[PDB]
RNA sequence: CCUUCUCAAACAUUCUGUUUGGUAGUGAGUGAUACUCUUUGGAGUUAACUUGAAAUUGCCUUAAA
C-alpha cells in the first residue's frame, strides 16, 4: 500500500542521504542494560494515576473537614518530570537532575537542541531508544522526555550510581559524535556494483 | 545465554539458602545431642495463618498430626540444595504441585524446617481426603499381564484387596479410614497411593489470566514467609481452602 | 484487548479497576425464548441433570479451571436435596456405567444417572470447549428450573449450609432445607427406620435414597472425625461381618434398591449376607 | 599488541571463581580464571584475572563488559600489555582456628608470670611513673 | 456391590448422545495448520551490529 | 576484695600523666584491661555484658559532649511493626523528668533501605555512640548495619526489653533505657586472652567514682569468668598491673 | 539483579520485676600502647581514623512466548 512503499522510501532516504552532526546523534542510544536500569529506577516515581489524585483528594478533604494544616498534612511528592516545556525549564535554573529524550520523536526538530543545551548547563542527560517507553511510565501514549528533580534518599546512591553509569557509557563513549556525519551507508545492489567493479579493475 | 545477571543473583540466594541449612542442620544436632544450655529455643513451635490476616501461634507438643505437604515453586533465585533435595526425594514431591500425607513426628518435624519454604504445609479436612482419593487415585502394578512397569488408575477396589488385603485392608473407603485414623501401616497406603498431582492453581498467559496470576501471586506473597530464622514456627495454611482453588 | 493494553502499559491497578467494571452475559433470556411452559423445559431436563453429574465427578484439569466443578456439585447438591425433601424419588437402577434414578416432577418423569464417585481418565480425543458451553447452558436452565421449584414449594433458595458438615463427608446433608400428604407408598418408605452403613457400600448413593424414602441415615465414615442409640437396621458388604448385635438387624444393600423399585418392603431375610442377591430385577 | 590476560575489579558479591568462568566462557575458551582473596578470610576482593586461549576473544568480550553495571557496581575491564603473566592470586579459604597449648608446665608459666610482675613494675618506673607493688 | 468396577466412560456417551440429537459435528480433532514455512529474518536493528 | 587504696594511687598516677601537658582527647581515654585463659569459649560473640555501675557513667558523658563536637546521642531501634506504635512524644514526655533524651528511633526496615550504601551507613551510625535496639532485632542487625557498627563499643546495639509481657508494654522499654542509661555499662566479649572496658575519659568521674566503679567491675568479672589478671591504663599509657590472680594458672 | 534471625525459656502476678540463652561482618588502607602464649615457625586479641558496596596480581519450571 502506497503509505507502505512511502514510509519505507522515507527510511531508505533517511539512511542513503548524508546528515549534519547536530542530526543522528540519536540512534546512539544508551545500551539496553543501563536503559533497563534507568527504567527501573524510573518506575519507582512513575506519575500517580488519576485514581490515587483523586483518593487523595478525598483524603485531604476528610482531613480539613475535622484535622488541621490544611494540605499539608500529605506526604512530599515525589514523581519524574515529564512535561517537555517543564522539562526544558527545568534546566537552566537547575533543578533537574537528569534528562532524558526520546530518539524518535516524529518532529525531529523539536528535540535537536536538547542534548546541546544539556551539554551547555551541564546537566545529565542520555537518549534512550522509544519514545512509548518514556510514555508508558509517564501514564502518557508518548512523552518524548523523562527527568527526576527530586528523589528520596534511600534512591539517592542508585541515583548518583546510575548518572555515573549513564556518562560512562553515553558521554565518554559518544564524544566522536561533533563530526563523522552519519547517513553514508550505500544501497545493497550498489554496493555489489562498486565491489565488483572495484575487483574487476585491479583483480581477476 | 547465561545473563551474568541471573547467574550471580542464584548463586547468592542458593549461599544464602545453603546458609540457613547450615543454621538449621547446627540446632538439629544440637538438639540430637540434648545440649539445649546454647540452643536459642527449648522448644518446637507452629504457626497458623488465617483470614491484616490474623495470625496465631501454639507448640507442636510432639502429638502425631495427620498432614498433607503440597510442593511449591519458590524462591524464584535458590537453585534446590542436595540435602533439601534428598529431603524432597524421600517425601517424593518432585513434579511441584505434587501432594502426599505425612505423619507428622518429632522425627519428621525437622525434615520439614528445611523444606518448609519449598512446600505449603497444613491439616486437609477429611472431605478434603476424600475428595483427594476418589479423584485422582492411582495404583502401581506387579506382574499382572499388560505390564507392571505401568501406573493405573484407582478404579477397581478389588486390587486393594489383593494388593493390601494381607493387612486386612479393604476396599478404599477402608484407606480413607486408615488415613484419616492414622492407624496401623498408614505408610504402606501412603506408599500405594501414588501421591496425587494436583493441577497448578491456574492455566493462563492471556491478559484476564495474566491478572489472575499476578492475583495469586500476591496472596502468595501476603501468606508464604521466608524468615530463615532457623526458629520461626512452621505455617500451616487451611489446606481445604487451597485444595477447593486447585480441586 | 483492554486488559492487554493495561497490563503492556505496568499499571495493574487500572487493570484491576478494568475487571471489576465488567459483568458476565447471562442466559436468561435465552432460557425463557427456548423454553416456554416451564413443565415443557421439564422435559429437558434429563440432559441437563446427567451433563452436570458427569462433569461434578471428573477430576478438575486444564480448561476447567475447577470453577465450574463446583458450581455443577453445588446445583447437583441443591437437586437432590430438593428430591430428598419433596420425595420425589420413584425407582433406582444400579449399572455398571452409574447408577440410574428416576422421580416424578409435577407428574413429570425424570431419569438421570448419577456417575460413580471414582478416579476416571480423560480421552481428551472429545471437543471439550462444546461441552463445556452445553454444560453452562444447561446450568442456567436447572438453576431457573430450582428457583421455580424452590419458590412453588415455599423453601428459601439458595438453601443454606452449614460449612462444618461440608467438612466432614460434603454429603447430602448439606444445604439443609427450610421453609420461608407423603405420595403413600413411595413417599415415607422405612418411616421411622434408621439406618446404619458398613464403610465398604457408597454412602452418597445409598444415604440420599433412604433420606428421599424418609429413613435416619448414619455412616460409620462419620465416626473416623466425629451414637448409634437408635439404629433399627445396619447395612454391611463385607466377606466375612464381625459379630453383629443380636437386636440390630443386618442386611446387604441391595435390599434398598429392590425396595423402591416395587415398594412393597419385601422380607429382610432375603438379601442377608452371604447369600448372592437376586441378579437386579429391574424395573425396565 | 594487548595480552589476552584481562584484569577486572568492582565484582559484586558472590561473582566467585566458578560464575566468572561460567560467564565468560559463553565468550570463548579460557585457560584460566581466577579471583583474589583475603588471606585471613573466603571473601573475596572483588578483582581478578582471566586468560582467553584466543587473543581477540579477549579484546571483543573487553568491549562489552567495559561499562556494564551489574548489581549496582559499575564494572570495568581493561586488557593488559603483552605478557603480564598472571600471578599466584591464591584461593584463599577461610582458615580454621588451631589450638597449640598449653604445652609447657605450669609452674613454669605461673614462675614467668611472678617474674614479669615484677618486671613491668621496674618498667614503668623506669618511665618514671610512681606505680608501686 | 463394592466389587463393582466402572467400565467405559461417560464423556463418550454423552458425546455419542449429542452426536444422535445432531446438536455437533463430529470430525478427527484438528492439528496446527500453515501450509508456508513462515520465512524469518533478522531485525536491522540486529543486522547492522558490528 | 582489691584494695581500694591501689586503685586511688593509680588513678592518681593516670591524673599525672594527663595533667602534664586534639591528640588530648586521644590520650585522655581511661581503660581496665583484664586477662582470662579462654574469652567466650574460643568463638566469636558479639554479645554485651551489662556491667552494674553505682552512678550513671553516661551523663557526665553526654554533659560533656554538649560542649564538644562529639555530639554525642542514644540510637534506638524496635521490631518493624512497632515504630508506629512508639511516638518520639511517648519518650520525650517520660524522658525529660531524668534529663536524657534519645536523638531518633528508627525502624529495622529502614536500615535495609535509607541506611544501605556504606557511605552513607557510616555517616548516619557515627552520629550516635550509644545504640540501643529491641532483643528480637537486634540479632538481626549485623546482616543490616554490617560489622563495622561492632568493632566500636560506642557503636555496637545494646538489648532491651520492650516486651516483658508480650504485644508492646512500653513501661517495661522505657524502665529499660532509663536503667541502661543510668547504671549500665555495656562491654563486648571478643576472642582471646585480651579484654578491656571503656570506663570513658578520665576528667567526667570523680577518682573516688573510677575506683568505686573499678572495684565492682573486678568484683563482678572474677565473680563471673575467674579473670587471670586485671590491668587498668590510660590511652598510651603502660599497662599498671594493680592487681592479679596466680591462683587461676593451676586451672590452665 | 535475589535480598538480610524483626524471639525462646525459668522464678514471679510486678498494670513488667528479675535471671539465662540466642548475633561471622564489603573489602582495602593509615596507625598509636599493649596482652596471651608459643619456641622464634608466629598464631589469637588489644584505644584510634579515610572510603562512590572504591579495589594490579601477598604460593523444581505454564514467572512462556
Amino acid at each position: 500500500p502506497e503509505y507502505v512503499r512511502v514510509q519505507r522510501q522515507k527510511k531508505i532516504l533517511s539512511i542513503r542521504l548524508k546528515v549534519p552532526p547536530t542530526i543522528a546523534q540519536f540512534q546512539y542510544t544508551l545500551d539496553r542494560n543501563t536503559a533497563a536500569e534507568t527504567f527501573k529506577l524510573f518506575n519507582k516515581y512513575r506519575p500517580e494515576t488519576a485514581a490515587e489524585k483523586k483518593e487523595r483528594l478525598t483524603k485531604e478533604a476528610a482531613a480539613v473537614a475535622e484535622g488541621k494544616s490544611k494540605q499539608d498534612a500529605s506526604p512530599k511528592p515525589y514523581a519524574v518530570k515529564y512535561g517537555l516545556n517543564h522539562v526544558v525549564a527545568l534546566i537552566e535554573n537547575k533543578k533537574a537532575k537528569l534528562v532524558l529524550i526520546a530518539n524518535d520523536v516524529d518532529p525531529i526538530e523539536l528535540v535537536v537542541f536538547l542534548p546541546a543545551l544539556c551539554k551547555k548547563m551541564g546537566v545529565p542527560y542520555a537518549i534512550v531508544k522509544g519514545k512509548a517507553r518514556l510514555g508508558t511510565l509517564v501514564n502518557q501514549k508518548t512523552s518524548a522526555v523523562a527527568a527526576l528533580t527530586e528523589v528520596r534518599a534511600e534512591d539517592e546512591a542508585a541515583l548518583a550510581k546510575l548518572v555515573s553509569t549513564i556518562d560512562a557509557n553515553f558521554a565518554d563513549k559518544y564524544d566522536e559524535v561533533k563530526k563523522h556525519w552519519g547517513g553514508g551507508i550505500l544501497g545493497n545492489k550498489a554496493q555489489a556494483k562498486m565491489d565488483k567493479r572495484a575487483k574487476n579493475s585491479d583483480s581477476a | 545465554f547465561v545473563r551474568a545477571e541471573s547467574i550471580v543473583a542464584k548463586t547468592l540466594a542458593t549461599s544464602r539458602e545453603k546458609e540457613r541449612i547450615k543454621r538449621v542442620s547446627i540446632l538439629e544436632d544440637k538438639k540430637a545431642k540434648n545440649e539445649t544450655q546454647h540452643i536459642a529455643s527449648g522448644k518446637d513451635f507452629i504457626l497458623k495463618i488465617t483470614e491484616g490476616l490474623i495470625r496465631e501461634k501454639t507448640t507442636y507438643d510432639g502429638k502425631p498430626a495427620l498432614l498433607f505437604i503440597v510442593r511449591v515453586r519458590g524462591p524464584l533465585a535458590v537453585n534446590i540444595p542436595n540435602k533439601a533435595f534428598k529431603i524432597l526425594s524421600l517425601l517424593r514431591l518432585v513434579e511441584t504441585n505434587t501432594g502426599v500425607f505425612v505423619k507428622l513426628t518429632k522425627n519428621v518435624y525437622p525434615l520439614l524446617k528445611v523444606i518448609a519454604p519449598y512446600v505449603v504445609i497444613g491439616k486437609p479436612s477429611l472431605s478434603s481426603i476424600r475428595s483427594l482419593i476418589q479423584k485422582r487415585g492411582r495404583i502401581i502394578y506387579k506382574g499382572e499381564n499388560e505390564a507392571e512397569p505401568h501406573e493405573i488408575v484407582l478404579n477397581d477396589n478389588n486390587i486393594v484387596e489383593e494388593q493390601l488385603g494381607d493387612h486386612g485392608i479393604i476396599c478404599v473407603e477402608d484407606i480413607i479410614h486408615e488415613i484419616a485414623t492414622m492407624g496401623e501401616s498408614f505408610s504402606v497406603c501412603n506408599f500405594f497411593l501414588q501421591p496425587f498431582k494436583l493441577n497448578r492453581e491456574v492455566s493462563g498467559f492471556g491478559s484476564l489470566n495474566r491478572l489472575r496470576k499476578i492475583k495469586q501471586r500476591e496472596a502468595e506473597s501476603r501468606t508464604r514467609q521466608f524468615s530463615n530464622a532457623a526458629t520461626a514456627p512452621v505455617i500451616e495454611v487451611d489446606i481445604d481452602s487451597l485444595l477447593a482453588k486447585l480441586n | 484487548r483492554k486488559l492487554t493494553r493495561a497490563l503492556g502499559r505496568g499499571e495493574v491497578s487500572s487493570a484491576k479497576r478494568l475487571e471489576e467494571n465488567r459483568d458476565s452475559y447471562t442466559l436468561d433470556h435465552i432460557i425463557k425464548e427456548r423454553y416456554p411452559s416451564f413443565p415443557d423445559a421439564i422435559r429437558d431436563i434429563d440432559d441437563a441433570l446427567n451433563m452436570l453429574f458427569l462433569f461434578s465427578n471428573l477430576p478438575s484439569t486444564n480448561q476447567v479451571s475447577s470453577k465450574i466443578i463446583n458450581d455443577a456439585q453445588k446445583i447437583c447438591n441443591q437437586w437432590l436435596a430438593y428430591v430428598a425433601k419433596e420425595r420425589l424419588v420413584r425407582k433406582v437402577f444400579v449399572s455398571i456405567k452409574g447408577v440410574y434414578y428416576q422421580a416424578n416432577i409435577k407428574g413429570e418423569e425424570v431419569r438421570w444417572l448419577v456417575p460413580f464417585k471414582f478416579p476416571e481418565n480423560i480421552p481428551s480425543d472429545v471437543d471439550f470447549r462444546i461441552m463445556l458451553t452445553f454444560l453452562e447452558f444447561y446450568s442456567t436452565l436447572l438453576h431457573f428450573v430450582l428457583y421455580k421449584l424452590y419458590t412453588d414449594s415455599g423453601l428459601i433458595y439458595p438453601p443454606k449450609l452449614d460449612l462444618k458438615k461440608d467438612k466432614i463427608i460434603s454429603g447430602l446433608s448439606s444445604y439443609i432445607l427450610e421453609s420461608r400428604k407423603y405420595d403413600s407408598p413411595v413417599a415415607s418408605l422405612f418411616s421411622a427406620f434408621v439406618f446404619y452403613v458398613s464403610r465398604e457400600v457408597p454412602i452418597d448413593i445409598l444415604e440420599f435414597l433412604i433420606l428421599s424414602c424418609g429413613g435416619n441415615v448414619i455412616s460409620e465414615a462419620a465416626m473416623d472425625q466425629i451414637d448409634m442409640s437408635k439404629v433399627t437396621h445396619q447395612i454391611v458388604d463385607r466377606p466375612v461381618l464381625k459379630n453383629k448385635v443380636a437386636g440390630r438387624t443386618y442386611i446387604q444393600p441391595q435390599w434398598i434398591f429392590d425396595c423402591i423399585n416395587k415398594g412393597e418392603l419385601v422380607p429382610a431375610n432375603k438379601y442377608l449376607p452371604g447369600e448372592a442377591l437376586p441378579p437386579h430385577l429391574s424395573p425396565w | 599488541e594487548y595480552s589476552g590476560i584481562i584484569y577486572v575489579s568492582r565484582l559484586p558479591h558472590g561473582f566467585h571463581e566458578k560464575e566468572l568462568s561460567k560467564y565468560f566462557a559463553q565468550f570463548g575458551d579460557l585457560k584460566e580464571v581466577r579471583l583474589a582473596r583475603n588471606k585471613k578470610t573466603g571473601n573475596s576482593r572483588h578483582y581478578g584475572f582471566l586468560e582467553f586461549v584466543n587473543k581477540e576473544d579477549a579484546m571483543i568480550a573487553q568491549e562489552s563488559m567495559n561499562n556494564y553495571l551489574l548489581m549496582g557496581h559499575l564494572l570495568q575491564v581493561r586488557v593488559l600489555p603483552k605478557g603480564a603473566k598472571i600471578e599466584k592470586l591464591y584461593k584463599y579459604k577461610k582458615r580454621v582456628l588451631v589450638e597449640k597449648g598449653i604445652t609447657k608446665p605450669v609452674k613454669q608459666l605461673k614462675d614467668n608470670m611472678k617474674q614479669k610482675h615484677e618486671e613491668r613494675i621496674k618498667k614503668l618506673a623506669k618511665s618514671g611513673i610512681e606505680f608501686k607493688w | 456391590l463394592r466389587k463393582l468396577k466402572p467400565e467405559g466412560n461417560l464423556l463418550y456417551d454423552t458425546v455419542r448422545k449429542l452426536q444422535s440429537s445432531g446438536k455437533v459435528e463430529t470430525r478427527v480433532p484438528v492439528r496446527k495448520g500453515r501450509k508456508y514455512k513462515q520465512k524469518i529474518t533478522e531485525k536491522w536493528t540486529h543486522k547492522d551490529f558490528k | 576484695a582489691i584494695p581500694r587504696e591501689r586503685v586511688i594511687k593509680a588513678v592518681n598516677e593516670l591524673i599525672k600523666f594527663t595533667s602534664k601537658p586534639e591528640e588530648e582527647l586521644k590520650k585522655d581515654l581511661q581503660l581496665i584491661v583484664v586477662n582470662n585463659k579462654s574469652f567466650t569459649g574460643t568463638s566469636k560473640s558479639f554479645k554485651l555484658k551489662l556491667l552494674n555501675v553505682k552512678h550513671s557513667f553516661y551523663k557526665p558523658w553526654k554533659e560533656a559532649s554538649a560542649t564538644a563536637v562529639k555530639d554525642f546521642k542514644v540510637l534506638l531501634i524496635l521490631k518493624d511493626s512497632d515504630i508506629k506504635k512508639v511516638s518520639e512524644d511517648d519518650l520525650f514526655d517520660q524522658l525529660d523528668s531524668e534529663g536524657i533524651k534519645v536523638d531518633e528511633i528508627i525502624c529495622g526496615k529502614d536500615l535495609k533501605t535509607v541506611y544501605k550504601a556504606y557511605e552513607a551507613r557510616n555517616a548516619f551510625i557515627s552520629q550516635f555512640s550509644l545504640i540501643l535496639a529491641d532483643d528480637s532485632i537486634v540479632t538481626s542487625l549485623p546482616k543490616l548495619m554490617g560489622g563495622k557498627a561492632y568493632n566500636k563499643v560506642e557503636t555496637t546495639p545494646i538489648s532491651i526489653r520492650t516486651h516483658a509481657n508480650k504485644e508492646f508494654s512500653l513501661t517495661t522499654l522505657t524502665n529499660n533505657i532509663k536503667k541502661v542509661y543510668m547504671n549500665q555499662l555495656p562491654v563486648k566479649l571478643p576472642r582471646g586472652t585480651t579484654l578491656n572496658v571503656h570506663l570513658g575519659n578520665l576528667e567526667w568521674l570523680r577518682p573516688e567514682e573510677f575506683v568505686d566503679n573499678v572495684e565492682l567491675i573486678s568484683e563482678q568479672l572474677i565473680k563471673a569468668y575467674q579473670i587471670r589478671s586485671i590491668f587498668i591504663k590510660t590511652n598510651r599509657s603502660p599497662v599498671l598491673p594493680l592487681y592479679y590472680n596466680q591462683d587461676v594458672l593451676d586451672e590452665l
